[PDB]
């Protein structure tokens, strides 16, 4: 239910998760 | 025997319900004995599980925390409150069955409200008792009161009953 | 061994029918089975594996629960009635089998739902005779109720004739 | 190195076409030899490799088997037919090479459905007398029979014929 | 457990806020303490936590540190200054509560901010005192200072006075 | 000691060029030296990579393997071919540089393609003489052939050339 | 240890600046020093972090190295050119500083570039000297030049002349 | 470069990924 968009977890959702927000992504 | 929780998936927000809280405190827990994890060495890692609200919150209370089991303690107090008495007996009468509606869910459904009051304070004669005077006339109008005990036959007929329709 | 159920993918959630509640608890005796996970300690870990409506049900009746046995005798009763015999009698004979089904797919189902019926009631030369009236005229024509006489040769007879 | 089927991501549905059956058995079979499984400990933990719609038909024919290599054969047997050498020999020389695609590609497939005959019964050279009788005019007329002397001759000079605009 | 800051996933660039540089330099220091990594021998591979706006300022003034305390002194002394007092106090009595936020929101930001002075220069009796001249008119005409006994209470008492419709 | 291949997310479809199956060959090399895994152990699960053409390539050449180096020289001899000789010196002189592209592009590319040929062959002074006679007119009109050795002083002499304009 | 650039995040591509080629030599300086990996070893495995347009350009040159430090002498001779001197005190003097920025952020990039100029060939007075030319009108009018002396006071008056 | 759309990960395209295409996904 609501899979991760981007990590394809089902623990959170799309503003928020660790390999977008930080992780030097977003390049 | 050591090691943080940063490759955890689950995070907690803050939203004043039950399910959210325990589905995440019982994953943490099962992280927590999955990894091997000690008692003392895992309170210190716990502030990166939080953001948002809940970060702030953990900013304001953190001198009265001293081991694992407070930590859990403070976080069940604070974000899911214990509902008195009388509020479960208002909710309880405030909401009888629509025409479209199998048993099931309905006696599910208020089964699952009832659990909340203290323990032992209810006999299974007495709580099914309470349970009519809300079914929909649909049901009301074969079975009778006297021609049940437990709550196994009430589903019975009520298949029966609507499986014939 | 690594006494709980955390490493499993297996859910449950509220359909209603025999064959996914069935293949759950299948999956879960063989997984509990071949790990070495304990007797006891398993139902500790149990409410970890539902979801959704199951959630519920099981916050209302955890009372009556105590032993590893009685857990799934509850899930395959309020889950899995017993079904009377008169509405399987009805629900057999319903939907003969249309020109393109494969004669395998048929004679698996129907094979599976005549087990729900109280056991021991039927040899297998009257079940035979029972399922030989549904058939298409295709697979019909050619061999004869005299020819066969067990439940396995019908299905290569079959076979050869759908060859072509 | 003790392990079971529990940690396997390869599973099985009900589809009845025959590439799906072939990959899957030997994948399964690839992974039991692998990691040491014993001989008779996984037919006890076959089960976890079902989906919804096989699951009835393991649950209504497990009394008819008692060793790894039955249970394998029932499933062959159930679920797909082997395929006897007539009709191999029959869909090897219905089509013929096209105009356009490239000798790799052809070579390639033909090699491919010519594995599935029983070992042994065709040595290089008789191999590569069958597959030159159905190349496409404009190598036919290069390169003959005299010289090919194996496989990786006939690319060599394809590919040299090929880079030259035909 | 021999490890360094080869793994860490945590790290910071150029901006010039507040809130991300006391995030930064706390989860930093709670990895250092957890995993065990020795007090010098950190100062050695602090370069592999900064992206390519901070590197040329961590080239620049390499030689003016000796030791670990020093270096997160001056990061926190060049990037942003540390709060004094005085504008803590300011700060708190600014905006007075709304006429719409639930009273559990308006005590945890007020504890949050509350936090940062000198340890133990106020008891929790003074605490209450302070928080409690700024509450919206709907709590302060039924609740009164005669019993409140600590912040428990405060909470209990405000939600049983906003569960009833005001 | 033991493990699968299932881990990955690399794989090879087929196509005939360079740089991919370099690419993939040395991502191979890499994770097998990194979990450990033995010689005569990894041969057995190479399958599992392939998809596509490349499954039913595996599928046809198979009993001609033995070892793991085997595997990798027929991979690396039936998806990439050498190219001989003429063609090379043929590609060399059919692109001369346009008006807009750097010094930099350009020799990296004419140096890049000159090194397949066999080595020994060639020298710098030779090699540098050949260079020339395909540069455009902007730098040609300045640096001349009797004033540069080695090919750190032309980059020099095109930087300044650069500049300036 | 575990000799080989296999668990490395870092990449370079064919970008021309000062700043992204430095950072990277720094970077794999430090983690080949840090985990212990062999003077030796490294080389084997230096081709597995290129990527793009810098891939081609090593496949042009590995006749030429050898040991570990002539392939960063090579990286850094053929993407970090020494510029002369006059092209540095032309690049210097231009864009003075505008209103909106900090004076941290205009001093750190002002002396980071001052210094590929050829060592020793200035002390730190004529150096501030220099700098003290391009500051805006509003942190001027209160500092004057005889009162500052060394290159750390004038980051303290402008950030107390800056708090208000 | 032409990182995996579901996955995430810098090895493959859209149409062929492990998650997806099996591991019992697409329900
Ligand atoms: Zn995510
Ligand atoms: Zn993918």
């Amino acid at each position: 239910t609501t899979r991760c968009t981007y990590c394809s977890f089902r623990g959170h959702t799309f503003d928020n998760c660790r390999k977008r927000q930080k992780d030097r992504q977003e390049e | 025997g050591k090691g943080n929780f940063s490759a955890c998936t689950h995070s907690f927000g803050g939203t004043r319900d039950h399910d959210v809280v325990e589905e995440f405190i019982g994953n943490i827990e099962t992280y927590k004995d999955v990894e091997g994890i000690s008692d003392e060495n895992a309170l210190k890692g716990i502030s990166l599980l939080f953001y948002g609200m809940a970060s702030t919150w953990w900013q304001g209370v953190r001198k009265e925390a001293t081991t694992w089991k407070e930590a859990i303690a403070l976080i069940r107090e604070h974000f899911s409150p214990t509902k008195p008495a009388y509020q479960i007996y208002m909710e309880f009468f405030q909401n009888k069955q629509d025409d479209h509606d199998p048993i099931d869910t309905f006696v599910i459904q208020k089964r699952a409200l009832l659990a909340q009051l203290p323990s032992g304070r209810h006999d299974e004669e007495t709580e099914l008792d309470l349970l009519f005077g809300l079914l929909n006339i649909k049901y009301r109008k074969h079975i009778s009161r006297h021609s049940v005990h437990t709550f196994k036959d009430l589903l019975e007929q009520g298949r029966i009953i609507e499986h014939n329709n």
